[PDB]
């Protein structure tokens, strides 16, 4: 409003450090699917025991969830450490719904229970191997 | 602070309107119940000097801290007494419970 | 060479304690304003940053000189010099100018008279956020300014017709509102010393869900399904559905303390908070729930096992009543 004025300008470029990310979110994370995922090779006898195992590992998704969120600024869109997240919370929720299924079939169809047991000690570890290939590829290349 | 009292005379102008806009504060957790202004003398080593005094009487209020400490104690007491409606012959289930309240 | 002799000539008997028609007339201050960035409106201390360059122009019959040049543009080194008004901001906590590496300031004295004096500032406003409907609240909150030692009667301020011009509105540190408009307005207020012309800016914020959509309102609504994941599991596995609710509760007190450790301490029940209660009422509800098909399980059988069946309807169901009412009524509100 005043006139034309001459700016110079200096842009520094800048590359975030993964590491300490890594080895504080998806360490944990990782580590708590698997300790999930454990829940499948226990007999279907041992009831409190693949409760606690689905009940501890949400609650412990929920807490890094809000550990990991504390670190970035209030910001109002999802990051990719959101994206992750939420895939490792979804796992572990649907490894505790697998089981609850699986009791619920218990004592009156056990062949089913049996059945889906034995292919969710498959079809689980593999998509979470998948989940994390796409992943890494489609955020390291950039 | 430089000037005694027989160099300097303090007093509220209008002694009861010298201090305004207290009725228009909003604090987020206390309340202003009243204000008053005092007119005295202090004496120090050095001599005898005038002051006045605004003191206000904030009363907290209590709404924020039930909802936010008493409610969860009083639940988490309701959780341990319902360990007594439990038969005694699970274990596990009582000792879970009342563990847990403890911890809480 | 001659401009040294103007400046000079400016000066000589110049009083810069005496505003311009001291007994005259008031002195008619147009002001501009350039809004930078509208840094972080943090809640808990009830404050907002703004980034400005405020223009101030007015007429001094005294710094009137004819020479060939038409205006004097000159730096901060004849500020000083010169009568000055007194403009500070009524709401601000705490606001500074800016030193480095010069005194950014900027004073051009026109042929006539016309001085026109420009500063950056960094003003600290406060505004007193009403916390209802959080997070879906709107403010509105002012920056407002007079002058300090001169009531209306000397010194009257004017907005210009272009006055206020934000900047880009991307690059700001507005993170969790935006940014939807602005409006000028001129008052005048009374105080112990006299009647002063206040003018204000009023900046309209709104508050854009996200942040609190997947730091609270996610984890409990995955809390409250992780609780009724429970009335599947067979009702004879006592320590199972035991652990299940304890640990759930605690989960979403957790949750709780969290969500209202986000903003100020308010004695009034906001709408995030009302929301964690219910969900926590929601968590407390299937506990008892499940307490009474245990205890009436000894009594009556078929009582707990319609009971079941029965609450696994009834959970669900009133879950998404509550958050249809809820959500319709707040977003209407
Ligand atoms: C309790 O005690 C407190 C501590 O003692 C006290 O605080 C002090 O208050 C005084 C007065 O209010 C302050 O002194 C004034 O400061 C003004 C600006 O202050 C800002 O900058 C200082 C640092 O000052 C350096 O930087 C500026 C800008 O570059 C220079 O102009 C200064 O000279 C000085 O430069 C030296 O130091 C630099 C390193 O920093 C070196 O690089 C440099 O080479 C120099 O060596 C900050 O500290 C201030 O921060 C504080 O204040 C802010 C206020 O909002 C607070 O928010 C913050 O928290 C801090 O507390 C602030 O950022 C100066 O402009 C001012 O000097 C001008 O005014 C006087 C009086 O009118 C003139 O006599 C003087 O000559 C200056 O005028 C000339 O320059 C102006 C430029 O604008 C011209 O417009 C003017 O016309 C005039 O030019 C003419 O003369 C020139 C020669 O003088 C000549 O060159 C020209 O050509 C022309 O002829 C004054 O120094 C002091 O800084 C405070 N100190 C602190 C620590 O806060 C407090 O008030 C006390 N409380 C009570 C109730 O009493
Ligand atoms: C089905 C289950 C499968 C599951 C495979 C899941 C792979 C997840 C990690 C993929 C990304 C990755 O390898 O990180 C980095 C390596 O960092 C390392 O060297 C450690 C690799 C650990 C792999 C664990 C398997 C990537 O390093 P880069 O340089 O971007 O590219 C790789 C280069 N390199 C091959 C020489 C290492
Ligand atoms: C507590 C929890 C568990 C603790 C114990 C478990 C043992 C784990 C051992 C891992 C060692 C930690 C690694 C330290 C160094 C580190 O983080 O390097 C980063 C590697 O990130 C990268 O290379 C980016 C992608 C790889 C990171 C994470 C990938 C995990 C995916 C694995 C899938 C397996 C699960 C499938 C079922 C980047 O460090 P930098 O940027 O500073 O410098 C190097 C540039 N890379
Ligand atoms: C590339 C991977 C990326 C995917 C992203 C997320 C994926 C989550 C993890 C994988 C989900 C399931 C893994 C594969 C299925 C298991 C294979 C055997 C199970 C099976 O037979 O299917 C039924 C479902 O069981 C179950 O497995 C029940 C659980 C499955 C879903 C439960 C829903 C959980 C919701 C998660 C989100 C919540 C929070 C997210 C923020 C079992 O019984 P059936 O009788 O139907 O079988 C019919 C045959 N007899
Ligand atoms: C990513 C996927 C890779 C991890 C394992 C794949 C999914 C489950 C295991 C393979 C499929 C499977 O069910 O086979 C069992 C795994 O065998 C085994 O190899 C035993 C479990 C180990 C699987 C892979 C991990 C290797 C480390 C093993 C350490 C201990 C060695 C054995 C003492 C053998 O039995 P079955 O489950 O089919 O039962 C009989 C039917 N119900
Ligand atoms: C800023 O202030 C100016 C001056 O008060 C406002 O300009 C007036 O705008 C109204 C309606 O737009 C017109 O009827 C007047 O004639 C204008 N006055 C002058 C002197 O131009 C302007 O609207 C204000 N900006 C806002 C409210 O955003």
């Amino acid at each position: 409003s005043t006139g034309e004025y001459v700016v110079m300008t200096t842009h520094f470029h800048l590359k975030r450090k993964i590491g300490y990310f890594v080895i504080q979110t998806y360490l944990p994370c990782i580590m708590t699917v698997i300790l999930s995922q454990v829940s499948f090779w226990l007999n279907r006898e041992s009831v409190p025991a693949r409760t606690v195992f689905g009940v501890t590992t949400v609650l412990t998704m929920t807490t890094l969830s809000i550990s990991a969120r504390n670190s970035l600024p209030k910001v109002a869109y999802a990051t990719a450490m959101d994206w992750f997240i939420a895939v490792c919370y979804a796992f572990v929720f649907s490894a505790l719904i697998e089981f609850a299924t699986v009791n619920y079939f218990t004592k009156s169809q056990p062949a089913r229970a049996a059945k889906i047991d034995r292919l969710s000690r498959i079809a689980f570890p593999l998509l979470f191997g998948i989940f994390n290939l796409v992943y890494w590829a489609t955020y390291l290349n950039r | 602070y430089g000037y005694t009292t027989d160099d300097i005379e303090f007093y509220w102008r209008g002694d009861d309107n010298a201090v305004t806009g207290v009725t228009k504060i909003e604090l987020p957790q206390f309340s202003i119940v009243d204000y008053k202004l005092i007119t005295k003398k202090v004496v120090f080593s050095t001599g005898s000097y005038p002051r006045l005094s605004l003191s206000f009487k904030l009363k907290r209020n209590i709404g924020y801290f039930i909802l936010q400490t008493y409610m969860p104690s009083i639940l988490i007491t309701i959780l341990s007494w319902v360990s007594f409606w439990i038969n005694y012959d699970a274990s596990a289930a009582r000792v879970a419970l009342g563990i847990t309240t403890v911890l809480t | 060479g001659d401009v040294t002799v103007i400046l000079n000539n400016l000066l000589e008997g110049y009083d810069n304690k005496l505003r311009p028609d001291i007994g005259v007339k008031p002195t008619l201050i147009h002001t501009d304003m350039y809004v930078n960035s509208i840094g972080p409106v943090n809640a808990i201390n009830m404050e907002y940053t703004i980034d400005i360059f405020f223009a101030q122009t007015w007429y001094d019959r005294r710094l009137k000189f004819n020479s060939t040049i038409k205006v004097l543009r000159l730096n901060s080194n004849m500020v000083g010099k010169i009568w000055i008004p007194d403009t500070f901001f009524r709401n601000s906590k705490k606001a500074d100018a800016h030193w480095i590496t010069t005194p950014n300031r900027m004073l051009r004295i026109w042929n006539d008279g016309r001085v026109l004096y420009t500063l950056r500032l960094t003003i600290d406003a406060e505004c007193q956020l009403q916390l209802h409907n959080f997070p879906m609240d709107e403010h509105s909150c002012p920056l407002e300014f007079s002058s300090y030692g001169y009531p209306r009667e000397e010194i009257v301020y004017q907005w210009k017709r272009s006055s206020v011009e934000v900047g880009d509105t991307r690059s700001w540190r507005l993170y969790q509102f935006s940014f939807v408009g602005l409006r000028n307005t001129t008052e005048v207020v009374k105080t112990t010393s006299g009647d002063y012309v206040v003018m204000s800016v009023y900046f309209d914020l709104s508050r854009r869900m996200g942040y609190f959509t997947i730091q609270t309102y996610i984890p409990c609504t995955l809390i409250v399904v992780l609780s009724w994941v429970s009335f599947w599991i067979n009702k004879d596995a006592v320590p199972a559905r035991t652990s299940l609710g304890i640990t759930t509760v605690l989960t979403m007190t957790t949750l709780s303390t969290i969500a209202r450790k986000s903003l100020p301490k308010v004695s009034y029940v906001t709408a995030m908070d009302l929301f964690v209660s219910v969900c926590f009422i929601f968590v407390f509800s299937a506990l008892v729930e499940y307490g009474t098909l245990h205890y009436f399980v000894s009594s009556q059988p078929a009582r707990a096992a319609k009971m079941d069946s029965y609450a696994r309807i009834f959970f669900p169901t009133a879950f998404c009543l509550f958050n249809l009412v809820y959500w319709v009524s707040y977003l209407y509100l």
